[PDB]
């Protein structure tokens, strides 16, 4: 006679927002030193035993699986933030939890109720959106030697600021390559490839137009270097295709066994001339060959190679503008790609590669990533999602705000001011907003291993003046404005962070009861 | 509720046997057991609950409608109010909360009267009595939707839906938006009669910028994937042809049941050659016809894809039934299940294409969906939410889905009353003056019918934190003289309720906010008939399972 | 419950409670179980039962006092009807079995009106109203026999004695033992017929003989030989004497020591032979003193040695060892004499006086019982009791118990009734006629009580074979008939229902108490509503 | 299922009254016999 | 974690002083007060200490009532023995309860001859020991045959009453715990 199978028994009150604020604080606490040019590394030992180096927020609260319900709003933050945007997924987390944090002493001493909170929130959002747009300006976007400090911002915190030179024209070009003309950049990362080649050296690297295919060619005799090759994509096999129907043959005649053989062998040399009547050089499917198809094709100089991927077809045919036809017979002249060259397969022991490149606005690339361990290429790898990641937006909108915790301290600043103007009685959780963006910069100077209380006392009467460029320095711990060092990153980080903070927060704090034992 | 009955004493009944007021005393511990969940979610003030499933899996809902489905309870007295918040959920959609708060109380302050040696036949029939009255009261206190020059009603309607809400901060931007979906998906049917189909706009997750910068779509939108990627993604122009098929594309076999059998080997690559091109030569037709944008319920096969590539159609697989038929509604198109006609011949007409201005694919943190704009037939809407991740959209998702029930209910009846409790408060000053006039027996079972109405209000201020007798002493006052007004409007002191965010009693009209009255009516027929079924049973037999 | 563990009382999971009309039923049915028990076994049609205890032994009783408190029992309804018939036990001794199936009647009929909806203190102070207007009912009713002289008194006894004898084992030779046990009576009563002491009579049983070698004799009963058997057994007194003389003392024959421990030091051997004349001087002060006296028995609490054998055995004077101080009391009443403490305080008046002491054998090897008797009539009364078999022996014992308890009944003055479920009837009708013009709501529970006091002459008519609606149809209308109400149900089958021709007779003082404590009973059983019984 | 229990009853008391269980048998079916001919005289006819 | 427990526990108040220059005053003095407290309870319960020859009225006068002793309950054991001087053993037990009662003054010891203990008892089944506390029967003891018999010691007498719960098993008047001077001195030097 229990009259519910699923938590008979209640944590209601407030005790249950105490274990939901608290676990909002600890997912914090972990990744509080991950923020900064000077910012540390973790490791993490996941089950399957493929371990992984990061220092990126996504990637650390992904792979941690959490028996907390509460906390786990929080761990999803960084998973919206990066299939957004792909950039400053840390901020999200510390800053959700700081204004978790500083709204915690007001149900239990002012016993203020949660959807007054609410309101003042929207309406601190409202505004923090109003002056992110005063304190961003707009920014030439075709000048390549500006794109290269913006990716370089982004860069600093990660491993490969020592190899900025190389990694901003790594990215600059690649995301050149596939952007096209038409929201006015509807370019995607799916048609960006990067394939992780262990081995080799970091700073010998470049951006090939092209399809870095991991197989050796099927037969010998075929030549591996091409001047004019000619690509053609196929999704038939060349190998007979059985028949579904499941067709039985009565053979009562002794030539008809023979005939049918020899149907086999006359339907490949057909379907081998076929593909010869546009007489290609290079054919790509992906599915099997038989090794009858191999020798007619030897004449022509088709060079196969079989068993590719769906989505590797696709990235040859936007590259080579060959169009996927699946039979053999609707083959013209169009249908054969052009304006490809450098066709080369370079010998290697551990894995045959084989390179492409160009001389329909849409296009791609493959990036060969060369290092020293298969972990430290998803780290250099992450980066580049990271690199093409903050391009993006100053791509996308011109608008372009600074970073480094002047733009937090703007918003804390500008709040501050009217919140002793607003005089009600939604002002005191109106005032915990503008102490909530205080974390940001504090974390910087703290990892730099300065002294946060009289670097910020400063740096308030610093912006009282009537200036927002005015950052804090990661290294050093200078006061000193952005514009000479060059600190910028775009709008749409700050504007996501502060957005996805607030309804966070909003999801969190209104939250009383917790049960479990439901087991759908 | 002290110790454990007698097991079967000179009876002889496998399971257990228990009789008395201790059932009817567990009845009552039963409905306040599951009802305890539903007092905090009750009023804006109201806070959400989340339910773990013992995998890591959670989902925030805030409304008892769903919570309690999701609650499995073994006791089966508690059972009737589990259907009772699914039942209330499918015909109104709106109040699950109430029902069970008020069925429980219902029972609750019925307790007291079954010690008092009153039979439950006489109480339930002053409980109905007090019901038709409470109906011909609410009759009489309903009031027109005109109330202006201009409309000003389906705007404040959406307030009290969207209240008690993650996004009720937002419902100001929201109130426009589904107003503007609701009058974009009417029907007619019936010679007349103008129809709402809940449900049939699309409601999408998706994540991103906030709640508050939530386009509203001036069309339908597909939730599904490109086949290929060497397709065209957008499609410019006026008069986009769509086309709804749901026959088999993808190459198929023979009849479920035959057997290919030939004996000259040379047409076996003539037999293989038709049963590929008889699927191409419906695909012949379709580019004959001209349709940019093609839409198919069942696969589409490489052999297809090569054809709507190189003419540039927009071929998508994975397709639902009941969204296809919303396409050809919107689109103007017919729903086509096979390719033929009257005659023996097979062939397609033009006739059956729809037409559209504007189709575009977009993509969204991983969420690739087909913006259909500019039916010429008829309009349709959809609404993309974006939040925090799936689970918080999941009470977006019912906090919207309910409001599109509670706009269906006051275009299709345009009678409504005043929130905040005033019709609870106001049933209680026209039935104690009832409840003297019939005499005997029954004044007990209408006077404390009445003070079990009082819960809805008086809960609005118990979750709120504050002094709850002041403001039910204030409600009370003003109703105490609804009734004494002395006609001749000046005829003030209703039409007033709780404003929990200032704590003071101002008029509803004017805060703005409104329910249906076939809400308050079907909600207290189905929360005492409830209270009727747990009323009459006297002895529980509980038989183990074998 | 709200989830946290509700509990109030320690235990809370192992006691139960039962509450409502199921925990009626549960009460009503455990009395018929023990009423079965008591209805096959009353009446002189009756049939004994074993009772086997834990540790083997058994008891074969037709009382039911004996079988109910021999009876392993776990409902709480059955241990009240165990303290009934134990109650009936201790007083009166007559009746235990009717005091159980008379309050079963009660409650029994108690269950139809319980089904009427008639509250249970209405139900209690009807039988209360019927108790009472019964008792006085029937005692104007009975005759006074103090009128009658002391010849015909001893026949109301014996009227009695056969009526308690009868409807147990003892009922052969219950002739004899119904003299025998108005003989008992007879030599231990008061001048005044009033307030006989019944401390004075002890039981005491053999096993062994048949019940024919049974026999009155006036003395006490000792397990135990003489000491040093050389002497003759039976020890006669002398020519010209008052008696034997016989001699108890409290003090064991030794020297005289502290009570207090002690240090006898002998420092020298002057001294060492002083303690051998001082052995030998008390031995030979104690056995003049004795013979001084004029003593031929002597009773000896604390046992002695055995040096005191010899000098005992010349001077032809027997003695005995280990009596304990129970039987001491029991000796000098019946011989008249005074315990002397010691041997100074010694005097001829504190002797006592019987006519013979002898011992026989009873058999081969079992063990020498003295007996002592008396030649005059005395203050005890010891009945020698024998038996074939130990269960007979020993439900003998307290079959002739109740029967000296009967007797003592009558010995209060003007308590006589005859029963034979005359008693039962006669107290019946006269109930339903109060009801026809005191109807009110009890009217059904006078009814009740009427029907309840006739399931004994329908009890009587199950044991004894007969037709019970013929049996009480014939008693109802012989009543109503005439007024004369000494007409019973007759069992044993001498034909006559009338009575006072079969020499029946009932205290009165006995038949009233089986109501008072049937409904006495039935006043406190159907007060309970909530039963709660923890696990043992 | 009640005046079954009820003429239980009646048998009940009346199996310790020195009665055989067929004549309390044989009673009820002659006396519930005679019970249908009373209810036939007492019922009233009514129209179609 | 015995060591520290063995300088309090294995040390009477004269072995405790031998510890006053090495452990601490207070550890020390707060342990002797403790074994003088218990020194003083063991003088108060020491109300006998010879043979109490006893008659048959006494039987109860003197054993099953004393073993109620204060009836706090403070029971007492009381031996009692069935003697007879024609047996072998019954003359050896006497002798072990002359021995025991000088030790042992807290435990009473009682004797009776058996002919004027028990109605005619066997002679045989004589010398009978038994052991009254709080009125009940601790042990009915049958003849010695089981305490070695003929060749019967003090040392077999002192373990019975260990069993029974009348000496504590680290008593120091007990001769397996009593160690003699000699034993000790030489476990001094070869340490
Ligand atoms: N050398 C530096 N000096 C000042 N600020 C820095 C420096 N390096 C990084 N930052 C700040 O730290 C932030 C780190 O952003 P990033 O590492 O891309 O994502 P996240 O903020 O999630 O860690 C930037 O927004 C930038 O303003
Ligand atoms: N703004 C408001 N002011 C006062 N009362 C309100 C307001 N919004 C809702 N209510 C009250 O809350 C009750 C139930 O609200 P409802 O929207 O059904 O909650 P839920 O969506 O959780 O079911 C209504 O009866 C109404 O009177
Ligand atoms: N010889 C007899 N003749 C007629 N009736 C007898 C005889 N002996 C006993 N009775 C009746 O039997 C009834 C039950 O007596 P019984 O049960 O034997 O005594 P108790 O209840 O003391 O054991 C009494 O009411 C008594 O009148
Ligand atoms: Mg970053
Ligand atoms: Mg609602
Ligand atoms: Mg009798």
């Amino acid at each position: 006679v229990v009259f519910m199978n699923a938590s008979q028994e209640r944590t209601t009150g407030r005790q249950a927002q105490i274990s939901n604020i608290t676990a909002a604080k600890a997912v914090a606490d972990v990744i509080r030193t991950c923020l900064g040019p000077k910012a540390m590394l973790k490791m993490l030992l996941d089950p399957m035993g493929g371990l992984v180096l990061t220092n990126d927020g996504h990637a650390i609260l992904r792979e941690i699986d959490v028996a907390h319900p509460a906390a786990k709003s929080m761990l999803e933050l960084s998973r919206t933030q990066d299939e957004e945007v792909g950039d400053g997924t840390t901020t999200v987390i510390i800053l959700a939890g700081e204004i978790l944090a500083q709204c915690a002493p007001y149900l239990i001493e002012k016993n203020i109720h949660p959807v007054i909170i609410i309101q003042a929130l929207k309406k601190a959002l409202t505004d923090a959106l109003e002056v992110i747009k005063q304190v961003s300006k707009p920014v030439d976007v075709e000048n390549d030697a500006a794109m290269k400090k913006l990716i370089q911002a982004s860069i600093g915190t990660k491993y490969v600021i020592h190899w900025s030179e190389k990694m901003c024209e790594l990215a600059l070009d690649a995301v050149k390559t596939v952007r096209k003309d038409l929201n006015f950049e509807i370019d995607i990362k799916r048609y960006v490839r990067v394939e992780k080649i262990p081995g080799g050296d970091v700073l010998d690297s470049r951006v090939l137009k092209g399809v870095l295919l991991n197989k050796d060619v099927v037969h010998p005799k075929m030549s591996r270097h091409i001047e004019n090759p000619r690509v053609v994509l196929l999704d038939c096999p060349l190998e007979y295709k059985k028949g579904e129907s499941q067709t039985n043959i009565e053979i009562e005649k002794e030539e008809d066994w023979n005939r049918i053989l020899q149907i086999e062998e006359e339907q490949v040399q057909l379907m081998c001339e076929q593909i010869l009547a546009v007489r290609p050089t290079l054919v790509i499917t992906e599915k099997g060959v038989s090794d009858l198809a191999q020798h007619y094709l030897l004449k022509g100089g088709c060079s196969v190679l079989r068993r590719v991927k769906k989505s590797d077809n696709n990235r040859i045919a936007r590259v080579t503008g060959a169009t996927i036809v699946n039979r053999v017979e609707d083959l013209k002249e169009s249908d054969v790609g052009t304006n490809c060259g450098l066709f080369k397969v370079e010998m290697i022991g551990d894995e045959y590669f084989s390179f492409l490149d160009n001389c329909g606005l849409q296009k791609a690339c493959t990036i060969m990533l060369r290092g020293g361990s298969k972990d430290i290429l998803n780290e250099i790898d992450r980066n580049l999602q990271d690199a093409m990641a903050v391009a993006r937006n100053v791509m996308l909108s011109p608008s372009l705000s600074p970073g480094g915790g002047a733009t937090e301290m703007a918003v804390s600043v500008k709040l501050a001011e009217k919140a002793k103007q607003l005089e009600g009685i939604q002002q005191w959780p109106y005032q915990a907003v503008a102490d909530a963006m205080e974390c940001i910069p504090r974390t910087l100077i703290q990892n730099a291993g300065g002294d946060p209380i009289r670097l910020l006392s400063q740096l308030r009467a610093k912006h009282a003046q009537g200036n927002f460029t005015t950052g804090i320095d990661g290294d050093k711990g200078k006061i000193v404005d952005m514009v000479s060092y060059g600190i910028w990153e775009p709008e749409v980080i700050k504007q996501q962070s502060v957005k996805t903070a607030i309804e966070s927060a909003c999801l969190l704090l209104r939250v009383d009861d917790i049960v479990s034992g439901v087991r759908k | 509720q002290l110790f454990n009955n007698s097991r079967s004493d000179t009876l002889f009944l496998g399971g257990e046997k228990i009789s008395g007021d201790d059932i009817r005393n567990q009845n009552v511990l039963a409905t306040m057991a599951v009802a305890n969940v539903v007092k905090s979610s009750l009023g804006p003030v109201g806070l959400d609950k989340m339910l773990v499933d013992d995998i890591g899996d959670f989902t925030v809902t805030n409304d008892g409608a769903t919570i309690l489905s999701l609650l499995d309870v073994q006791h089966p007295a508690g059972k009737i109010l589990v259907e009772l918040a699914q039942q209330q959920d499918r015909e109104i959609g709106d109040g699950t909360t109430s029902v069970v708060i008020i069925a429980s109380e219902l029972l609750k302050r019925a307790n007291e009267l079954v010690k008092n040696k009153i039979h439950p036949t006489t109480i339930i029939t002053g409980f109905r009595v007090a019901l038709r009255e409470a109906i011909r009261f609410i009759n009489e206190v309903l009031s027109t939707s005109v109330d202006t020059l201009g409309k000003e009603t389906l705007i404040n309607i959406a307030k009290t839906s969207m209240s008690s809400k993650i996004i009720g901060a937002d419902s100001d931007f929201f109130s426009n938006m589904v107003v503007d979906a609701l009058l974009a998906v009417k029907t007619q049917n019936s010679k007349g009669e103008i129809k709402y189909p809940v449900k049939a706009v699309n409601v999408l997750k998706a994540h991103g910028k906030s709640a508050t910068e939530s386009l509203l779509v001036p069309g339908y939108a597909l939730n599904c994937t490109v086949a290929s990627q060497a397709m065209p993604k957008r499609i410019a122009g006026g008069n986009v042809k769509i086309a709804c098929l749901d026959l088999n594309l993808q190459k198929a076999r023979m009849a479920m049941g035959v057997q290919i059998n030939i004996d000259d080997p040379e047409q076996l690559e003539q037999i293989r050659k038709r049963e590929a091109g008889i699927v191409l030569e419906r695909v012949k037709k379709i580019i004959d016809a001209g349709a940019q944008v093609v839409l198919t319920t069942k696969g589409i096969d490489d052999l297809c894809l090569k054809e709507f590539v190189e003419a540039k159609i927009m071929g998508v697989r994975r397709c639902k039934k009941e969204d296809l038929r919303r396409i050809a509604r919107a689109t103007g198109a017919t729903l086509v299940s096979s390719m033929s006609n009257l005659e023996g011949e097979e062939t397609f007409e033009s006739s059956y294409l729809g037409l559209c201005d504007e189709v575009v694919q977009a993509k969204f943190s991983d969420d690739e969906c087909i913006l259909i704009k500019g039916t010429s037939k008829h309009s349709s809407s959809s609404i993309i939410l974006r939040g925090a991740n799936d689970y918080s959209l999941d009470e977006m998702e019912r906090s919207l889905h309910d409001s599109l029930s509670v706009v269906k209910r006051t275009l299709e009846s345009g009678n409504v009353v005043p929130g905040g409790g005033c019709v609870e408060a106001a049933l209680n000053i026209y039935l104690d003056n009832f409840a003297t006039t019939v005499g005997s027996r029954e004044q007990l079972a209408i006077a404390e019918f009445a003070a079990a109405l009082l819960i809805i209000p008086k809960t609005l201020a118990v979750n709120a934190a504050k002094d709850s007798s002041e403001l039910v002493a204030k409600l009370r006052s003003y109703h105490a003289a609804s009734q004494m007004a002395k006609p001749e409007k000046r005829r003030s002191y209703r039409n007033y309720g709780l404003d929990l965010i200032r704590g003071k009693i101002v008029d509803e009209i004017h805060a703005g906010v409104l329910e249906p009255t076939i809400s308050k009516v079907k909600s207290l027929k189905s929360a005492l008939e409830a209270c009727v079924a747990i009323l009459r049973i006297d002895t529980m037999i509980t038989v183990d399972p074998e | 419950e709200m989830g946290r563990p509700f509990i109030i009382v320690k235990d809370q999971g192992n006691k139960k409670r039962q509450h409502g009309l199921e925990a009626k039923k549960s009460h009503i049915l455990a009395a018929r179980s023990v009423a079965s028990i008591i209805k096959t076994s009353l009446g002189p049609r009756g049939l004994d039962k074993i009772l086997i205890s834990p540790d083997g032994e058994i008891t074969i009783t037709n009382d039911g006092a004996t079988i109910l408190s021999q009876m392993e029992l776990d409902n709480e309804i059955a241990k009240l009807l165990v303290q009934l018939s134990k109650s009936q036990d201790d007083e009166i001794g007559d009746g235990t079995t009717g005091v159980v199936v008379l309050a079963s009647a009660l409650l029994d009929q108690a269950l139809e009106l319980i089904q009427k909806g008639i509250h249970p203190i209405k139900i209690a102070n009807g039988f209360d109203e019927a108790a009472k207007l019964a008792i006085s009912k029937l005692e104007e009713t009975c005759d006074d026999i103090s009128a009658s002289n002391d010849e015909l008194f001893r026949d109301f006894l014996l009227r009695a004695a056969k009526t308690s004898l009868g409807s147990k084992i003892v009922s052969k030779d219950h002739d004899r033992f119904a003299e025998m046990a108005v003989e008992a009576v007879i030599n231990v009563m008061d001048k005044d017929r009033k307030d006989v002491d019944f401390d004075l009579i002890k039981m005491q049983g053999r096993v062994g003989g048949s019940i024919s070698d049974s026999k009155l004799i006036n003395g006490v009963i000792l397990d135990k030989d003489f000491s040093h058997p050389q002497m003759p057994k039976c020890v006669l007194p002398k020519e010209g004497s008052d008696g034997v003389k016989l001699a108890i003392l409290t003090c064991p024959f030794e020297p005289p020591k502290p009570k207090t421990k002690h240090k006898l030091d002998i420092s020298s051997v002057e001294e060492y032979q002083k303690l051998q004349t001082y052995e030998q001087d008390k031995f030979k002060e104690m056995i003049d003193d004795v013979k001084k006296a004029g003593a031929d028995v002597v009773i000896c609490q604390w046992g002695f040695d055995d040096e005191a054998n010899h000098l005992l055995l010349q001077n032809d004077l027997p003695a005995v060892r280990w009596v304990g101080g129970q039987e001491l009391e029991h000796i000098a009443i019946s011989t008249n004499g005074r315990i002397v403490p010691r041997f100074q305080d010694l005097s001829k008046d504190k002797l006592g006086t019987c006519s013979r002491i002898y011992e026989q054998e009873f058999g081969t090897t079992k063990d020498r019982m003295l007996i002592i008797e008396q030649s005059k009539e005395t203050k005890t009364v010891t009945c020698f009791v024998r038996g074939s078999n130990k269960m007979i022996v020993d439900e003998a014992e307290r079959a002739l118990h109740d029967s000296l308890c009967v007797v003592r009944n009558l010995v209060k003055d003007s308590r006589v009734v005859y029963g034979g479920g005359a008693a039962e009837v006669t107290m019946s009708l006269a109930v339903s006629e109060e009801a026809d013009k005191q109807r009110g709501i009890d009217q059904y529970a006078f009814r009740g009580f009427a029907q309840a006091l006739d399931t004994i002459p329908m009890t009587l008519a199950e044991n004894s074979g007969l037709d019970p609606i013929g049996t009480l149809s014939t008693l109802k209308s012989k009543q109503l008939k005439e007024k004369i109400s000494n007409i019973g149900v007759d069992c044993l089958g001498y034909g006559s229902n009338d009575m006072k021709e079969l020499f029946v007779v009932d205290p009165f003082i006995g038949k009233k108490q089986q109501i008072l404590l049937a409904t006495q009973l039935c006043r406190m059983i159907l007060k309970i509503d909530n039963v709660i019984i923890s696990g043992k | 299922v009640i005046l079954t229990g009820a003429l239980l009853g009646a048998a009940e008391r009346l199996l310790n009254k020195g009665i055989h269980p067929t004549i309390i048998a044989d009673s009820f079916q002659s006396a519930a016999k005679r019970s249908v001919d009373i209810l036939l005289e007492m019922c009233h006819k009514v129209s179609l | 974690a015995k060591q520290h427990e063995n300088r309090l526990e294995d040390k009477d108040l004269s072995d405790l002083e031998e510890l006053e220059d090495d452990e601490d005053e207070d550890f020390l003095e707060a342990y002797k007060i403790k074994r003088l407290n218990e020194i003083r309870k063991l003088q108060e319960r020491s109300k006998f200490g010879e043979v109490f020859h006893i008659n048959k009225p006494e039987y109860n006068k003197e054993v099953t009532l004393a073993s109620q002793g204060k009836k706090d309950d403070g029971g007492v054991y009381v031996f009692v023995h069935l003697s007879l001087q024609s047996k072998l053993q019954s003359r050896i037990l006497s002798h072990l309860f002359q021995s025991a009662a000088c030790k042992f003054r807290e435990i009473k010891f009682v004797e009776i001859p058996a002919n004027r203990a028990i109605e005619n008892y066997p002679e045989s089944n004589c010398p009978t020991l038994i052991v009254y506390y709080r009125g009940e029967v601790i042990k009915n003891m049958i003849t010695l045959l089981e305490l070695g018999g003929n060749n019967s010691k003090m040392e077999d007498f002192e373990d019975f009453m260990v069993k029974v719960g009348a000496v504590a098993e680290g008593d120091n008047r007990l001769i397996m715990n009593r160690d003699d001077e000699e034993s000790r001195e030489e476990r001094k030097l070869h340490y």
